């Protein structure tokens, strides 16, 4: 099952230099570099058959690969190019046809810096109407005028991240869909008891990792530099 | 009456890429060979139905010996390491698959076995299920095409197309 | 005909 | 040349219902094929695998596949889909000679739609907790679908289902929100198929 890919997430401008790493503990001698985007499945950049043997695949273009030894194999994209965004898949195998995978890397590549904002980060309390109504608070959370669409977001009560209970949007939303890199929102509930949002001694926390510039691209715009950040809103309990 | 088919491949580390080495048979007569020794690594036939194909034919057939080749000159240092063997030196590993069908052209036995350094390493056995394993390093192996399921990728092969081919070949003569 | 061997050893 | 075609992108069935994802393979003898599935923010994982033999392969996760020769046959079944199973499933043959490399399907997105016992939809409105307004339709049956708003200037989400385990309860929702001064929860989700029966909160509406 340990196919272990670094760094999960990525970003980096036009020219750039990216290294995606692969681990495995299995001793499959065969690894893969996969990049998967939507209208075109999974396709092969590179693969190996054995340490220090390279073989070229189906749309090997723009990256190399290395394998320096039998359970690491590495994508190299030395002039990184917007075309290049989306998400690799590592994996190992031992037998034709059988390959086990790692987890994903998600690489955004920006051409033009000017376009990055972080997320603005806001919280809302559950209408007390359907507390009621129903016995059960649904918070929501929204995330707004974020560009590039590279956010992961989390629930957070009490310091402890919170799955049960939570839908986020599968797919973000464009503000405006006639520019063409337009910024995103995007939603998602936390839905408890009524008895559980009424206790005023509960936190609830909203995260949103935002994916962006580095603290070393040049920033020259009169805005703060969309940098790389976590943003959050939160909420406490209340009684009614 | 019954028939045979047979297929060799050795392969044979060097002290300075593998030789790697092909030849096959059906009734004790050989129907081609390779050996990426000669100037021009070329499948040669031996027999004049197999002669007369279409060079994108032998095309398709080139392509996978390359791929066996980086094959074999792997596993062949998945072996030096198995017997704890210098790295300098000279080592062969080789390998037979094919099949017996009898008068009724029922397969009779099929065969897929690996010698390594002129001694028996494993070997599918009667059954198609199960391997046989000369010593400490071919129980690994074993264990390993165990677990993947190698004896039944290979039954499919011999009790069907390793029985197909032959038999079109025997009629192309 | 072709029978390649692929799986590990 | 040896391929394998899935006829379907996109697929929904509903929670208990019977599944049957098509998959046809180029013709090859012998054909070696597989099924992966791939969770929601995952990998693949392989699903199982038929080399030889009995031509009814179980999978892990009561799934099971059918090898017919006769049709060119590869279809993946499960007979009581969970919600759970909601995912992308890749059907694969390993060509010979192209055998190091696994050639796949273009891929089958499977929605498995829970079953809403209890329906009961409302719109209800919600506050920023520090300043502004989101509207809320929540509760509401597998069969009714949001669609977008008309009016460009509205966001309006898709159904999200999401599931309190500890009390073994699912329930579907659709965000709205503007801040077009102008703009209320009844007049949200208007441009939609919404149930006569969905409560509005009288205040809120």
């Amino acid at each position: 099952a340990a196919v272990t890919q670094s760094p999960r997430n990525k970003v980096t401008v036009t020219g750039g230099n990216v290294t995606l790493s692969c681990r495995q503990t299995n001793s499959h001698n065969y690894m893969y570099w996969y990049r998967q985007d939507t209208g075109h499945g999974l396709r092969l950049i590179h693969y190996s058959y054995g340490a220090g043997n390279l073989q070229i695949g189906d749309v090997p273009d723009g990256y190399k690969a290395t394998r320096t030894t039998q359970e690491d194999f590495f994508l190299l994209l030395e002039l990184a190019s917007p075309s290049q965004t989306s998400l690799y898949f590592c994996a190992s195998s031992d037998a034709p046809g059988q390959l086990y995978f790692g987890e994903g890397s998600k690489l955004t590549v920006l051409e033009d810096l000017k376009n990055v904002f972080p997320p603005e980060v806001a919280v809302f309390e559950p209408s007390e109407a359907e507390i009621s109504h129903t016995q059960k608070a649904t918070l929501v959370c929204l995330a707004t005028g974020f560009y590039p669409d590279h956010v992961e977001l989390s629930w957070w009560v009490n310091g402890k991240e919170v799955h049960s209970g939570v839908c986020t949007d599968p797919q973000p939303l464009k503000e405006q869909p006639a520019l063409n890199d337009s910024r995103y929102a995007l939603s998602s509930r936390l839905r408890v008891s009524a008895t559980f949002w009424q206790n005023p001694r509960n936190h609830f926390r909203c995260q949103v990792q935002f994916y962006g510039l580095s603290e070393n691209d040049e920033w020259t715009q009169d805005r703060a530099k969309p940098v790389t950040q976590i943003v959050s809103a939160e909420a406490w309990g209340r009684a009614d | 009456g019954p028939h045979s088919m047979r297929y060799y491949e050795t392969a044979t580390s060097r002290r300075g890429e593998p030789r790697y080495t092909s030849v096959g048979y059906v009734d004790d007569k050989e129907f081609v060979r390779f050996d990426s020794d000669a100037e021009n690594p070329r499948y040669e036939p031996q027999v004049p139905w197999m002669e007369q194909e279409g060079p994108e034919y032998w095309e398709r057939i080139t392509q996978v010996a390359k791929g066996q080749e980086q094959w074999f000159r792997v596993n062949l240092r998945t072996l030096l390491g198995y017997y704890n063997q210098s790295a300098g030196g000279t080592h062969t590993l080789q390998r037979m698959y094919g099949c017996d069908v009898g008068s009724d052209g029922r397969l009779l036995r099929g065969y897929e076995q690996f010698a390594y350094d002129g001694c028996d390493y494993i070997a599918l056995n009667e059954d198609l299920r199960t391997w046989t394993a000369a010593d400490m390093a071919a129980q690994i192996t074993r264990r390993k095409w165990e677990q993947a399921g190698a004896a039944e990728y290979y039954r499919a092969y011999l009790e069907g197309e390793c029985v197909e081919w032959l038999h079109r070949y025997l009629k192309n003569g | 005909f072709l029978s390649p061997f692929w799986f590990d050893i | 040349a040896q391929s394998v075609t899935q006829p379907d992108a996109r697929v929904t069935v509903s929670e208990g219902a019977s599944l049957q994802l098509r998959c046809k393979y180029s013709y090859s003898a012998t054909p070696y094929l597989f099924w992966y599935v791939q969770y929601p923010r995952q990998g693949l994982q392989m699903l199982l695998k038929y080399y030889s033999g009995d031509p009814v392969v179980q999978g892990v996760n009561g799934f099971e596949a059918e090898f017919s020769k006769s049709d060119s046959s590869f279809h993946l079944r499960k007979a009581s889909v969970h919600w759970s199973d909601s995912a992308v499933y890749f059907c694969a043959v390993s060509a010979k000679g192209t055998g190091s490399k696994l050639s796949f399907g273009k891929g089958a997105k499977l929605t498995v739609s829970p079953n809403i016992q209890n329906p009961d939809p409302a719109v209800y409105q919600l506050r920023d907790s520090k300043s502004k307004s989101v509207c809320l339709f929540t509760d509401f049956d597998s069969q009714t679908n949001v669609s977008q708003s008309k009016d460009s200037d509205v966001y309006i989400t898709d159904k999200c289902v999401l599931d309190m385990r500890s009390m073994d309860f699912k329930s579907n929702s659709a965000v709205a929100w503007s801040n077009k001064s102008d703009f209320a929860c009844a007049n949200a989700f208007n441009n939609s198929i919404i149930p006569e029966d969905t409560f509005f909160p009288s205040p809120e509406s």
